């Protein structure tokens, strides 16, 4: 058999279903969303770190001139000066008095403990979601790992449930993120080769060990002025230490829906958005027929006291009259209130107390003991405890919300507002056969 | 110090130091009672939903206003077509049955 249930994508709550069909007893169904998955694509664009600043061993031609050379290291600045005579300990290097000239070279390497300190830039496309179940039919549960994408057969041995499209949408990440030590940011990168001095990312690379690494760092290379040999040089600082310093709170911490985010694969766990149109298709051994199940012939519902709270602030004892033992299903066919029991032990006369949660004012719904509805009556009233630790297992509506009393006096104002409305218009037309009839 | 976090429906977590997240939501715990007069409804639903409450509260006042206005003046033109055209009108004599029935 086919149901069409809509399960809440609340990691804990789990959601009650009663699947009946003719001529077979009513069936009991359970989807608890035990896990999810929020999984991105991801495109690695580089790798940055802190840069370390190669200045290799300066070369002097005494008596002649030197010549910039091109080279495709990261950053690579080269310049020429005029007149150095550099001075070493042991006096001066060249024969010449002016005629000496300087190369001086400064490009830009990984430093070495970057292996462990680097960030990574990513582009995160579509986010798919991979849901834990536990679905629980009659006395037999199934734990299943499921797409969410309206069409795979996720089941775990025969249970061939389908999960719907998601009803919402959601992603905690924007399009580019930034992952560094397992921290997860919302960075707005410079994208591959378009590196700016003083930022994140001035320094990009594939790889930690690629050798295509490319940098924009701001070398300048300054004339030399002291007598010893020198390469003086000026640059940024390290935009790998600036976003350190200005990287504020992670994903981790910033995350709405209350959303686990983690690395190894990128992906945000156990986050409660939306709604998830599950298929179930269940075997028909699970079903089982009329005949030999217990038949209910009279059950009268009350409820003792109830609040409307997050917990199961409620009690409701029923007593029924039935004709055999056996074990028969109990559900609440309202969408304000839940039950915390299912499957109740039947011992022919007799009563059980049932513990439900409800967020409306009243236990106003309606109770099947595998079959014969029943509806209950009360007035819940609000909780002693401001805040609890534990997620509200029922949705706020908006007339179970509001209170009978509450409905009663505004339904008792507009209906005299009506009232006094139409007993306006049968005077008028009262005048205005009077008037018709004294001509 | 002290410090006052605002908790909904939804919930709230919050982390102390290196301390595991806890997590708390929020119940409609509001003072007054939906259940008894009036004016304790009024207060557990304004507490709880203020614009709403002041929104319905605003239009049964809105709707009581408009109504007994036209039922006045339901009443008010019918008293005068009743009581213009012949009930008043010059050298015109209306006697009790006529009168009373609506007069007075």
């Amino acid at each position: 058999f086919e149901h069409a249930t809509t399960v809440p994508n609340v990691p804990g709550i789990p959601y009650k279903a009663l699947v009946e069909r003719a001529g077979y007893a009513p069936l009991n169904l359970e989807i608890t969303v035990v896990s999810s998955e929020l999984t991105p694509s991801t495109n690695k664009e580089y790798v940055t770190c802190k840069f370390h600043t190669v200045i290799p061993s300066p070369q002097v031609k005494c008596c002649g001139s030197l010549e910039c050379k091109a080279s495709s290291k990261a950053d690579y600045t080269c310049r020429v000066f005029g007149g150095v005579y550099p001075f070493m300990w042991g006096g001066a290097q060249c024969f010449c008095d002016s005629e000496n000239t300087q190369l001086s070279e400064a490009y830009v390497e990984f430093a070495p403990d970057c292996t462990i300190d680097h960030a990574v830039a990513l582009k995160v496309h579509t986010a798919a979601l991979k849901v834990g179940l536990r679905i629980v039919y009659g006395n037999t549960t199934a734990h299943l790992d499921t797409f969410v994408n309206g069409v795979t057969p996720g089941s775990s041995r025969d249970l061939k449930v389908i999960a719907g499209p998601i009803s919402a949408a959601f992603s905690p990440f924007d399009h580019k993120v930034v992952i560094r030590k397992g921290l997860v940011y919302n960075y707005d990168f410079p994208e591959y080769g378009a590196m700016k001095p003083g930022a994140f990312g001035d320094i990009q690379a594939s790889s930690l060990y690629a050798t295509d690494i490319v940098a924009r760092t701001d070398i300048r290379l300054l004339k030399p002025s002291v007598k010893n040999i020198h390469v003086p040089y000026t640059q940024a600082v390290s935009g790998y230490e600036m976003w350190k310093n200005n990287s504020g709170r992670p994903l981790q911490e910033t995350a709405p829906f209350g959303c686990k985010i983690e690395v190894e694969p990128l992906r945000a766990s156990n986050c409660a958005y939306g709604h998830i149109p599950i298929s179930i298709d269940i075997p028909d051994a699970a079903f089982v027929r009329s005949s030999e199940s217990p038949t209910i012939l009279e059950v009268s519902c009350t409820v003792a006291d109830c609040i409307y709270s997050a917990d199961f602030g409620g009690s409701l004892t029923l007593q029924y009259k039935a004709d055999r033992e056996g074990h028969c299903p109990v559900h609440s066919h309202s969408t304000t209130a839940v039950l915390k029991e299912a499957t109740t032990h039947v011992t022919a006369t007799g009563s059980i107390t049932l513990h439900f949660s409800t967020s409306s004012p009243q236990a106003n719904f309606i109770v099947s003991l595998c079959g014969k509805k029943t509806t209950c009556n009360a007035e819940c009233k609000p909780p002693a405890d401001h805040i609890i630790g534990e997620p509200h297992k029922v949705d706020q509506e908006f007339q179970a919300a509001v209170s009978k009393t509450s409905w009663n006096w505004l339904l008792a104002l507009f209906g005299g507002a009506s009232s006094l409305i139409v007993v306006g218009l049968i005077v008028l037309v009262c005048s205005s056969m009077l008037i018709n009839t004294r001509r | 110090t002290s410090r006052n976090f605002s908790v909904g429906r939804e919930g709230l977590e919050y982390v102390w130091g290196n301390h595991e997240p806890v997590r708390v939501w929020a119940q409609e715990s509001a003072p007054g009672d939906p259940h008894g007069w009036p004016h304790e409804i009024i207060i557990h639903y304004y507490h709880r939903h203020p614009v709403y409450t002041v929104i319905v509260l605003c239009g049964v006042a809105l709707a009581i206003l408009v109504g007994t206005a036209s039922s006045a003046a339901c009443i008010a033109k019918a008293r005068r077509d009743c009581l213009t055209p012949y009930a008043l009108a010059p050298n015109a004599t209306v006697p009790t049955a006529l009168a009373v029935l609506c007069c007075i």
